[PDB]
């Protein structure tokens, strides 16, 4: 989830163990980019579409 | 416990105290050596009354002036049902009549035992130097080598209420509670003879003592139960015949043969095997 | 969800308060050791039981 | 909120660089012993180890 | 006087166990005398003072008719209770003579604390008669009544011959049971005697095994 | 840790991780959690080595034990470990857990389920359960046969209770009778309403002679025959309980053709469950 | 007082390349000194240069 | 761990002489029954004497080490309960740096001696290399802002997880982890950063505190078997 | 027990009985020096002991940073600051009773409410 946000924002994710970073904070930023807050996406089967 | 008296919790305490090995060391706070000029008057304010009590109610000429005093805990003698009269006799029977003892009553605020060694008619001039040392010896052995009550090698006993399914008078199986004693340490031969327990159901964790007391076949069943418990402890299930075969092999030679190089590997099955 | 987390936080706090009460009785020596166990061992069993049940 | 999920080091370097008495006593002289008598003479300390009073002058 | 009652109760239980042992060995013992009440025991085997007279406790038993048919070689049995605690050679010597004098094929001796080595070594001295020594503390509880102890049945010479013939075995190929085994002592097994162990199996209900004394 | 004062017994001090993996562990919790995990890793290494030695020792002690053609379990020396494998002569691969219907239940339930009477009207058999339900009432020759069957069932319950003191009824047994009965009902499409053509004599004799064909040992001497009878004691108890006269006619509605099919399968299934000689 | 804990890291020492070489060098130098004396003794006794 | 270091050891004789000149009574005239309050002084496990005022002595020793008069690797432990003062100078002791916490009555509560001004000059020298006076790690050590602490000395200090919450005298986000304040007002040291307890291999895991402990151990071993660029040559 | 030591050579004294007066005397086994006893107690063995519960209390115990602080009331000076610690006995049979040391009067009290 953090890596997805970092690539979309062109930043380096901060994954140090003991920080104030929370999963909810990552989700909010991901939603600002037009993606599902929890990282889920609608996918299509490659065999049938 | 006895099937008729299994649910009687009051009788369980009687059996529990009748098998737990307790020594004077576990029911005492401190032991002191006091010197009294004569065996008729006391120097401690507390025992001023006890001597006046026993002496008035009542040989003492040759009693040694060195006194051994034992202070027992009020709570300790109440955790296990005990009275100073019984323990006083216990000391009196360890050494039949070679020392005099007086014990306070339960109503007393402090529980104290006073002991005096009586010297023989012949006078030993050399023993006066070690007279106190001898008292330090017997008191130590009086703290360790005294069996107030219970079976030796029995550390502690705890009461637990188990559920067993017995047939009901109607004909159905119903769960009734019974009081079961669990013990640390094993003395099967002596405990099995204690009155009040059910000798036809006593079980021991160590199958070795089962074999020595009940026989190889009883050891065979006990060995299987021990193995079954280990297998079933984690919830895993193994077919009976697999464990039965292992147990049968372990007891086929009229005894419990280990699975090490000192057991099955010492038989006569060919050097190459 | 939020409501579940609030309930979870309160549930753990209640268990901690229960542990706090026993830790105060032992300090006052008003706690009787369970039969066959020491005062310290009995206290630890009570604390472990409360915390284990709190997680469950 | 998330206290900055990202390690900002690309421009943070630039930002920091951009930011920049009465005579109520007794006094006696102290003179050294002549060294002419200290030669061929050793002065040691003797300590009697006991709880009582030991005085070779009288005891 | 509590200690006096404790010994009497222990002696009564030990007496009952011995009677059951004699009954199980194939001797004629009625069920009524096996279940003798405690008060009856204190009436017939005690005195005015209360202490029991163990000399009178000794009794004689004879093989039952069914046992004679299966084993037509078993004789009478004598059970003796020693009054003094420390068994000496003197009391041992008269006990063996009392057996050899009246053609007793087996004699069970019950002692309180121990038998001196000078007397123990004399036990195997009157063949073909056999002498078995039992400690009273060991007879207080009948081990055969324990749920873990199955039923042991001694096999006759003919039965042993058939057992080996039908399974085509040898005496060395059967499961072994020690002579010093508590159950074997309870049955007085000898070397070469095979006992049929009938025990309950959870896979077949009833299962029959055989063990040869060694 | 060097972050709490001495004599601190609070959960946060002695290793209570209040957070979840989603929320994250605080540095104190992380170290305490790491300490616990190290215990598991050490145990995994130590357990593997110790258990490996145990397995090798067990295998070497029993490697020479085999089931012989006389059904006895013997080692390389020929010594008999067991006079019949598993005390029943069956193969573990063919055993299934089944319920013993006689041991459990109350006495009233036992009487209602198995007892059949033709003289009195307290436990009578409904005449609509068989084609001969009218002439069956008032027969003494068949009544004694039913009495013997009930007497045997009562004896079985007594024996079973003495074996399983705890009253447990679910035990592993070779043949799954419940499945066989279901197959017969579904295979022949039992009507379940039309009265059956079975007779009381056929059922009692059909079950009785079936027990004779359940042969684990085939010796023609008394000792082996007694052993054969003992080996199928528990299975026969299950067989009698399931194939009871009342249960077959009342609960299963079995037909004579269906009943014969069930008996043949039970004989075939039992013979397939016997341990194969030469198995290690 | 409680018995000393053997696992206490404060009672443990780590020997790095420095101390490890020190003891190794000390042993080797001791051997070198012994060899020097043996040559001196041999030269005096055997009357060599 | 990342910030752990091992002492190389120094000569203990200068410290022994220093202790003697500051009132360390020799052991040849120490009568226990005439001074049952003196603190035993140990140097490298050698009982050199006793002191009547350990509190003043420890203050002098601590100040000298912080200013840079005694080698920072020297470890000093004052066991108040046991009345012992142990000084260790031998090599092989594992130690790590920590911040120093003092009263600083100007603010009324304990706070780190290191301030924002010190950090400002720290980064200035860091970024000027890529000319103000040089300011390196040694400067912090000589200024008494950081201190080397070994395992033995940790037994007599109180450390704070972080300066954000534990040092200041003392709604909450539902997503943040439950942090215990510990309500302690006697902190003597502060952790540089809790994440530094990890080693080289464990410092590559992202969010290792959101993982089950055994998984982190597996990654450490597997991180050493991953293809990469061991060297540029 | 109040061990007594010799006066002439500082050796350990031992109890001796004199029948001339049926009293208690302390004599030296090496230098022949006698001293009349003050108390009739000569040996004391303590199975359950409370000696050492407050061992380690010094005039500067409050200077310890590790020791926790508390807000309990000292019942000799009416103060709120104090440091508390558990018993120093390492036997696994002692209760968790706390011992409080006041930083104003150095008075040691206990939180026990059972026996005190
Ligand atoms: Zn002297
Ligand atoms: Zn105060």
């Amino acid at each position: 989830l953090l890596s997805k946000v970092a690539a979309l924002s062109g930043n380096e994710g901060d994954a140090s163990p003991f920080t104030d970073i929370t999963v909810e904070g990552i989700s909010k930023l991901l939603r600002e980019h037009g993606y599902q807050s929890r990282g889920f996406e609608v996918m299509y089967n490659g065999h049938t579409g | 416990l006895e099937p008729g008296h299994a649910a009687d919790q009051e009788q369980a305490k009687l059996i529990r105290s009748a098998i737990e090995h307790t020594t004077l060391k576990s029911v005492t706070i401190a032991s002191e050596i006091y010197y009294d000029p004569d065996p008729r008057s006391t120097v401690i304010p507390e025992d001023e009354e006890i001597i006046q009590l026993h002496f008035s109610l009542l040989s003492f000429d040759q009693q040694s002036p060195w006194l051994l005093r034992l202070e027992l805990d009020r709570a300790a003698m109440n955790d296990k049902d005990l009275t100073m009269g019984q323990v006083g006799e216990r000391i009196k029977q360890t050494f039949k009549n070679d020392l005099f003892v007086i014990w306070s009553e339960d109503n007393d605020e402090k529980l104290i035992i006073r002991c005096r060694v009586v010297r023989p008619k012949s006078l030993d001039a050399e023993t006066e130097a070690e007279e106190d040392h001898m008292l330090k010896k017997i008191e130590n052995t009086m703290l360790e080598n005294i069996t107030l009550r219970g079976v030796e090698n029995i550390e502690r006993v705890v009461m637990m209420k188990y559920d067993r399914k017995v047939p009901s008078p109607t004909g159905e199986y119903v769960k009734e509670p019974e009081w079961v004693l669990e013990t640390d340490g094993v003395n099967l031969s002596e405990v099995m003879t204690v009155p009040g327990i059910d000798p036809t159901r006593i079980y021991t964790n160590s199958f070795i003592d089962i074999m020595e007391v009940l026989g190889i076949e009883a050891g065979r069943a006990a060995l299987y139960k021990e193995v079954y418990n280990v297998i079933a402890s984690d919830g895993s299930y193994v077919n009976y015949r697999h464990m039965a075969l292992l147990v049968d092999v372990m007891t086929t030679q009229g005894g419990l043969t280990s699975v090490t190089r000192h057991g099955f590997n010492r038989s006569n099955t060919g050097a190459l095997m | 969800d939020g409501p579940t987390m609030r309930e979870i936080t309160e549930t753990i706090a209640e268990a901690k308060k229960k542990v706090l009460d026993v830790t105060k009785e032992a300090q006052a020596n008003l706690l009787t050791a369970k039969h066959g166990m020491t005062l310290r061992e009995s206290f630890e069993d009570n604390v472990v039981r409360f915390l284990n049940e709190a997680r469950d | 909120t998330n206290a900055s999920p990202f390690i900002k080091r690309d421009r943070m370097r630039r930002n920091f660089l951009r930011m920049r008495d009465p005579n109520e006593y007794n006094e006696f002289p102290l003179r050294a012993i002549p060294k002419e008598d200290l030669e061929n003479m050793r002065t040691h300390l003797l300590k009697f180890q006991s709880k009582k009073k030991i005085n070779p002058v009288t005891d | 006087d509590q200690e006096n009652e404790r010994n009497i109760s222990r002696l009564w239980r030990a007496f009952r166990t011995v009677k059951e042992m004699v009954k199980d060995r194939g001797y004629f013992i009625t069920q009524e005398e096996v279940e003798l009440p405690l008060e009856d025991f204190k009436a017939k085997y005690c005195d005015s003072m209360g202490r029991p007279q163990r000399k009178m406790m000794s009794f004689q038993a004879n093989p039952t008719e069914e046992s004679i048919s299966k084993f037509p070689d078993m004789g009478s049995l004598w059970v003796e209770f020693c009054d003094e605690p420390s068994v000496g050679v003197k009391t041992m010597k008269t006990f063996v003579i009392h057996i050899q004098e009246k053609n007793f094929q087996t004699g069970i001796f019950v002692y309180q604390n121990n038998i001196t080595p000078s007397a123990m070594k004399l036990v195997p001295s009157i063949p073909p008669a056999t002498i078995e020594t039992f400690n009273e503390a060991a007879l207080v509880v009948n081990i055969t009544h324990h749920e873990l102890v199955p039923k042991h049945i001694r096999l006759s010479s003919d039965e042993k011959r058939e057992l080996l013939k039908r399974y085509r075995l040898k005496e060395s190929q059967l499961p072994r049971i020690q002579r010093a085994d508590p159950v074997a002592l309870y049955l007085g097994l000898k070397r070469g005697e095979v006992v049929k162990i009938i025990r309950k199996s959870e896979t077949s209900g009833r299962y029959a095994s055989y063990r040869i004394c060694m | 840790l060097p972050h709490f004062s001495k004599d601190d017994y609070s959960p946060e001090s002695k290793g209570f991780v209040e957070n979840s993996y989603l929320r994250g562990l605080t540095p104190q919790e992380f170290f305490f959690h790491a300490m616990g995990g190290r215990e598991g890793l050490i145990d995994t290494a130590v357990k593997t080595a110790e258990t490996g030695y145990i397995q090798r020792r067990l295998v070497k002690a029993l490697e020479d034990i085999m089931v012989h053609y006389d059904n006895t379990t013997r080692n390389s020396l020929g010594n008999v470990i067991q006079f019949i494998y598993g005390e029943d002569g069956m193969d573990a691969a063919h055993i299934e857990k089944q319920s013993l219907d006689t041991i459990g239940g109350s006495d009233a339930a036992f009487e209602k389920r198995y007892r059949v009477d033709l003289l009195n009207t307290d436990h009578t058999l409904d005449p609509s359960l068989l084609e001969s339900g009218s002439e069956i009432l008032g027969d003494l020759k068949l009544q004694v046969l039913l009495d013997e069957e009930y007497k045997q069932l009562v004896k079985d319950r007594k024996f079973l209770r003495e074996v399983f003191v705890d009253g447990e009824a679910n035990w592993p047994l070779p043949v799954n009778i419940r499945r066989i009965i279901q197959n017969a009902q579904q295979t022949f499409h039992i009507d379940h309403t039309k009265p059956s053509d079975l007779t009381i004599k056929d059922i009692v004799l059909g079950v009785k002679d079936l027990q004779e064909n359940l042969l684990v040992l085939r010796g023609k001497n008394e000792i082996i025959q007694n052993a054969q009878r003992d080996a199928v004691t528990l299975f026969c108890c299950l067989l009698r309980s399931r194939l009871a006269t009342r249960r077959v006619l009342q609960e299963y509605r079995l037909t004579k053709q269906a009943f014969d099919w069930v008996l043949s399968n039970i004989e075939a299934q039992f013979l397939r469950s016997v341990v194969h000689p030469g198995e290690m | 007082k409680d018995q000393d804990d053997r696992d206490h890291f404060g009672k443990k020492r780590l020997d790095l390349a420095g101390p490890l070489l020190a003891q190794l060098f000390k042993t080797l130098f001791k051997k070198l000194t012994k060899d020097i004396f043996r040559y001196m003794q041999r030269t005096v006794e055997e009357a060599h240069d | 761990s990342l910030m752990s270091c091992i002492s190389v050891g120094t000569d203990p004789m200068p410290i022994i002489t220093f202790l003697s000149e500051w009132g360390m009574e020799p052991l040849e005239d120490y009568v226990p029954h005439q001074s049952p309050d003196a603190t035993r002084v140990f140097v490298n496990g050698v009982w050199h004497g006793v002191h009547r005022n350990p509190a003043r002595l420890m203050e002098t020793l601590r100040t000298l080490r912080r200013k840079g008069d005694i080698n920072p690797e020297v470890s000093m432990i004052r066991d108040i309960r046991e009345k012992e003062l142990k000084i260790f100078t031998d090599a092989g002791r594992v130690y790590r740096p920590l911040f120093i916490v003092e009263d600083d009555e100007s603010l009324g509560h304990k706070e780190l001696k290191v301030r924002k001004g010190h950090i400002a000059k720290l980064m200035a020298t860091e970024y000027q290399d890529i000319d103000v006076e040089e300011y390196t790690w040694s400067s912090l050590l000589n200024e008494g802002l950081v201190e080397y602490i070994d395992a033995e000395e940790e037994e007599s200090i109180l450390i704070a997880m972080q300066p954000e919450d534990l040092e200041p005298a003392e709604d909450v986000d539902p997503a943040k982890r439950i942090r215990v304040s510990h309500h302690a007002t006697t902190f003597t040291h502060c952790e540089i950063h809790p994440s530094m307890i990890l080693g080289v291999a464990a410092s590559i895991i992202p969010f290792p505190d959101h993982n089950q402990s055994p998984r982190n151990t597996y990654q450490s071993a597997m991180g050493k078997q991953a293809m990469g660029v061991f060297l540029t040559n | 027990t109040t061990f007594r030591f010799c006066r002439d050579c500082n050796n350990m004294l031992y109890p001796r009985e004199d029948k001339e007066n049926n009293r208690l005397l302390f004599e030296c086994r090496t230098c022949s020096y006698v001293e009349e006893a003050g108390s009739p107690l000569v040996y004391r063995h303590e199975l359950i002991t409370n000696i050492g519960e407050t061992a380690g209390v010094v005039q500067d115990i409050g200077s310890d940073p590790t020791l926790p602080r508390s807000d309990r009331e000292c019942p000799k000076c009416h103060s709120r600051e104090n440091v508390f610690f558990q018993s120093q006995q390492r036997r696994k049979d002692t209760s968790m009773v706390l011992f409080f040391v006041c930083l104003s009067c150095s008075h040691i009290f206990t939180s026990d409410q059972k026996n005190k």
